[PDB]
RNA sequence: UGACAGACUGAGAGCUCUUUCUUGAUUCUAUGGGUGGUGGUGCAUGGCCGUUCUUAGUUGGUGGAGCGAUUUGUCUGGUUAAUUCCGUUAACGAACGAGACCUCAGCCUGCUAACUAGCUAUGCGGAGCCAUCCCUCCGCAGCUAGCUUCUUAGAGGGACUAUGGCCGUUUAGGCCACGGAAGUUUGAGGCAAUAACAGGUCUGUCAUGCCCUUAGAUGUUCUGGGCCGCACGCGCGCUACACUGAUGUAUUCAACGAGUAUAUAGCCUUGGCCGACAGGCCCGGGUAAUCUUGGGAAAUUUCAUCGUGAUGGGGAUAGAUCAUUGCAAUUGUUGGUCUUCAACGAGGAAUGCCUAGUAAGCGCGAGUCAUCAGCUCGCGUUGACUACGUCCCUGCCCUUUGUACACACCG
């Protein structure tokens, strides 16, 4: 009946995928659900130094690019359709969701 | 046996993470796939 | 299974190739850029553009053929994949319409100077801070030299140039040399944010005036 | 390009049924995807089209995009259909 | 016990304990190896094989779950390569395996589930009685 | 847990000597650290409060943070 | 080298004008009565600005003062 | 169009030939037109990049002055890192640059939390021991927490020269002092104006004008060789010339990043076994704060041996053999084992970088990558001497002044 589903979300926005993390959780806690989370992993920032030049001339310049990607976790004791349920609230741009069955 | 995906070129090529860009056309094409140079 | 480094990298890669797809054929139809949603059970192509009738074609012909097309190309399980067609809010706050459009006239034979001052006035026109054009190749003349045409207001610096500056570049390939064009458009502050950016410039004050009771 | 009529069959089957198609610049894979093809019968048929204008061809930076043409659809009806 | 006791004049008092703790077998290699690939001469100390063992009868005592591509990192060192910058160098496993093999015969440690190399119930005793005999 | 070996012993002394007068404000009283802590602080100043210090980056066109490739003109 | 530009000099006076009496000597209650009278973009120049109406109103609460027009 | 054997040829390329099959209007022949080109021209160009130039500089409108080029605004002065300010004022009012801004680091026993992070308590289990319990170190699980100090990552808080003192047109600002995590804009970076350079890049780009060639090709493809060759001169570097050390024990402390169906385990690889090293065989974990890896890093710290000796410093050169990568190791890919034991005794005239977690020392990760890192980009570890100044040399900005210079004193 009260299952472990966990609702993974990764993003290349903090503002915008806290939003969608809050809703989530203030989503069912309104319906008073074993809600666990958020809990918070460590940013993996994915890089790139490239030189500047398309010639190798000149001081020789580079440039660092780099992404951040965050990565939320949230725990719900519920059952596959209280997850569906709740998770159909506007996604918004770009934020993954990948909710899958825990043990 | 390796080439930009964008251009074709054998020289600079940055297979890291997959992209296959060479150097150049990476630069170019940096912030549309949302590398962005905070520093 | 793929991770998420791989992943976040495949959608940015998808993007690039798919906008870089976007302007060989929407060339002289105004194209001006593409939102790439990815909605449950279906994934979003919102093409927008400034001619929506030229991009769909006739009772939606060609935008059969590019749904289709980018369905087989990347790999999508089919009656996956959507394309959409948009119109743009405002015109002259996209560089992108703007360069082309200015592009379209330099190859037909507008006189040259016509042209950067005729997309220079419409640009402000638009509601636009400011406006700047550069046009550089051979004009006349072997030797080559560059123009700048300028309006307005115009910031260069510091982070405020990210969220406020709007620019495109575009290669002409005048018989003769190529001119290449360089539009540069300085939006405004807009709170909606339909049109302009949402915060200000950073060094902008509003002292509220001092209510009497 | 010596082509057989079985090859060229081939390859305008899928024109019909799709109207779009799709190559790279990889000379001689030997197998297209989406149909059986060494890759450079269809890009230089393509050619062929192209040249008569029955394809639109937008070389899409060496990747070969392709849109079948009104002008093209009924010569090429004619001929399997 | 064991950690009240310098690990230095400690490992002397067990190397004495594993010569006259009556004995075991002994490689017919053990004189001529130099333990490690970078090493430049075999150990200086005749009774070094002991020490190598009292040394690494305490990593399992403070320790669990190491294996022999762990113990290899555990007594490499750095490697000087003559013109080429120096590196890190991982040493050899020989030795480590076989220090193993003696004190599983012995019962100060055994072969561990989950993998690796765990102390036994009864040497747990001895590495924290001849703690005991140390000043 | 990390540092090195010089960096943790003067992190030793700021957890002893921290320690010492959170207990003390904590369980013993107020006015009886305010003693402890001036024999702590009018010896040395860094066994309460630590240095900011830390590793400048590196930036290119160099192998330091400060220091440049040598340079050369002919 | 921590002259004060111009925006902090200028926007210190204005403020002052509109709102004289309901300011004070206090810097935390003065950065706290700008954050509430105006819109800004950064909580650094917040404390520059306020910093810059605290003794420029002992300035004025000493004596006279420049283009600043208090009635 | 495609092919059998042999000749011809490295070629099991049918390339050409002997010969006679096989495919069927696809083509082949010429005129014309296209196409391709890492072919020329960066002095025909775009785009990008560097540099002038790391400094504080640049420009309209209206008004003033001059026949005009031009000028003023944009300044005598004080101040500032700053054309940044106080002010001045035939200018007034504006636009760029500077600042603001943006990112990581430095404080948060306060907030949201967190079994993919983890203390704390308690249950047991192992040991020592005044031992029976207690005291100590340890391993395993939980409805243990009025758990979040330690870790992650979000929110926001905090510093503003705020307060005090002396200085100053007592203005702008300067020096200092208690407090504080922090008082060079707290640290370091990102972005970064106008005008230019015949700066580099046509060999990054089916970006590109013109020219050259286009089937006996400057097109493509394959075999092999070369880019690595050695009298010599130059630049960035690695290793040293030792005892503040070499070697051999024992001891043990980081951080940033990384793991493309990788095919039938496979990129990172734990643990078991074989093996002297090298490397194998086996069971597996991980698309990852979960497994590799809490990355057990080195210098360092101990304890011995060496003893001023080109020595055991140093490790070039070379001989023999073994193993791995790959389709292939030869002009040694590299990693082992034994042996060989060179120059070098702190480097002439010259000359580079550098002001606090800095220089210098030490190692690690990433790029390239099948294999190869004496390189570059990052990371952490130990951690100073010196200075807190000047315009002397080399240059930069502004003013005044002289010029027979304007491709501008390399005149
Ligand atoms: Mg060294
Ligand atoms: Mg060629
Ligand atoms: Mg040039
Ligand atoms: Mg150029
Ligand atoms: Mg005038
Ligand atoms: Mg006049
Ligand atoms: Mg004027
Ligand atoms: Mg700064
Ligand atoms: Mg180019
Ligand atoms: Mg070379
Ligand atoms: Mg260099
Ligand atoms: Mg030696
Ligand atoms: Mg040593
Ligand atoms: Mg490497
Ligand atoms: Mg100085
Ligand atoms: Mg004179
Ligand atoms: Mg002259
Ligand atoms: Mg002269
Ligand atoms: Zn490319």
């Amino acid at each position: 009946v009260q299952h472990r589903i966990r609702i993974t979300l990764s993003s290349k926005s903090v503002k915008n995928l806290e939003k969608v993390c809050s809703d989530l959780v203030k989503g069912a806690k309104e319906k008073q659900l074993k809600v666990k989370g958020p809990v918070r992993m460590p940013t993996k920032v994915l890089n790139i130094t490239t030189r500047k030049s398309p010639c190798g001339e000149g001081t020789n310049t580079w440039d660092r690019f780099e992404m951040r990607v965050h990565k939320r976790v949230i725990d719900l004791v519920s059952s596959p359709d209280v997850v569906k349920q709740i998770t159909s609230i506007t996604i918004e741009p770009g934020v993954e969701v990948e909710v899958t069955i825990s043990d | 046996s390796r080439v930009c995906r964008v251009c074709g070129n054998s020289h600079g090529l940055i297979r890291k993470y997959g992209l296959m860009c060479c150097r150049q056309c990476f630069r170019s094409n940096a912030k549309d796939i949302g590398f962005i140079k905070y520093r | 299974q793929i991770s998420k480094k791989k992943k976040f990298v495949s959608d940015g890669v998808f993007y690039a190739e798919l906008n870089e797809m976007l302007t060989r054929e929407l060339a002289e139809d105004g194209y001006s850029g593409v939102e790439v949603r990815v909605t449950p059970m279906r994934t979003e192509i919102i093409i927008r553009a400034t001619r929506t009738q030229n991009v769909l074609g006739e009772k939606g012909r060609r935008i059969r053929e590019l749904t289709s097309v980018v369905q087989k190309r990347f790999n999508f399980l089919e009656n996956g994949v959507e394309l959409y067609a948009e119109k743009v809010v405002n015109r002259g706050l996209c560089a992108i319409a703007q360069a082309e459009s200015l592009r379209y006239k330099l190859l037909g034979g507008l006189a040259v100077r016509r042209a950067c001052y005729g997309v220079l006035r419409f640009v402000m026109e638009s509601g636009a801070k400011g406006c700047e054009v550069i046009v550089s190749g051979k004009l006349r003349a072997q030797r080559a030299k560059s123009m700048k045409f300028k309006d307005g207001y115009m910031i260069s610096s510091g982070q405020p140039v990210n969220e406020y500056i709007d620019a495109a570049v575009r290669h002409v390939l005048l018989r003769q040399g190529v001119l290449g064009i360089k539009v540069k458009i300085m939006l405004d502050w807009d709170p909606k944010g339909k049109l302009g950016p949402t915060t200000p410039l950073p060094d902008l004050v509003t002292i509220h005036p001092p209510k009497e009771e | 390009m010596i082509i057989s009529k079985k090859n060229r069959n081939e390859i305008c089957k899928y024109l019909f049924q799709e109207g779009v198609l799709y190559a790279k610049k990889d000379y001689n894979l030997a197998k297209h995807p989406q149909i059986d093809v060494p890759n450079l019968q269809v890009i230089k048929l393509m050619q062929s089209f192209k040249s008569k204008e029955y394809v639109r061809e937008t070389f899409s930076w060496q990747h070969y995009y392709w849109y079948l043409t009104n002008d093209g659809i009924e010569f090429l009806r004619n001929f399997l259909n | 016990t064991v950690k009240d006791v310098n690990p230095h004049e400690f490992v002397k008092a067990y190397s004495a304990h594993l010569k006259r703790s009556g004995k075991m077998e002994l490689p017919e290699w053990v004189d001529i190896v130099k333990t490690a690939r970078f090493k430049e001469l075999p150990p200086s100390d005749a009774d070094w094989y002991y020490i190598r063992a009292a040394s690494m009868a305490r990593k399992i005592y403070l320790r669990q779950g190491i294996g022999i591509g762990g113990f290899q990192k555990i007594y490499g060192g750095r490697q000087r390569n003559g013109s080429r910058p120096p590196h890190f160098c991982k040493s050899s496993g020989a030795v480590s395996r076989n220090i193993l093999q003696e004190l599983q015969k012995m019962g100060i440690i055994d072969v561990d589930p989950k993998g690796g190399r765990l102390i036994t119930s009864q040497g747990r005793r001895d590495l924290d009685q001849v703690a005991g005999t140390v000043p | 847990r990390g540092g090195g070996k010089t960096s943790q012993i003067y992190s030793i002394r700021q957890a002893i000597a921290k320690s010492l007068v959170a207990y003390y404000q904590k369980y013993v009283d107020e006015a009886a650290k305010k003693e402890v802590k001036e024999i702590f602080a009018r010896y040395d100043r860094t066994l309460l409060v630590a240095d900011p210090r830390r590793c400048e980056p590196k930036k290119f066109g160099g192998r330091g943070a400060r220091a440049r490739f040598q340079k050369s003109y002919r | 080298g921590r002259v004060r530009t111009k925006t902090v000099k200028k926007t210190s006076r204005q403020v002052i004008e509109k709102y004289y009496s309901r300011m004070t000597l206090d810097f935390h209650t003065n950065k706290k009565v700008l954050e509430e009278v105006s819109i800004l973009q950064s909580k650094r120049l917040r404390n520059k600005v306020a910093g810059f109406t605290t003794h420029l109103m002992r300035r004025i609460q000493r004596g006279p003062v420049r283009g600043i027009s208090l009635k």
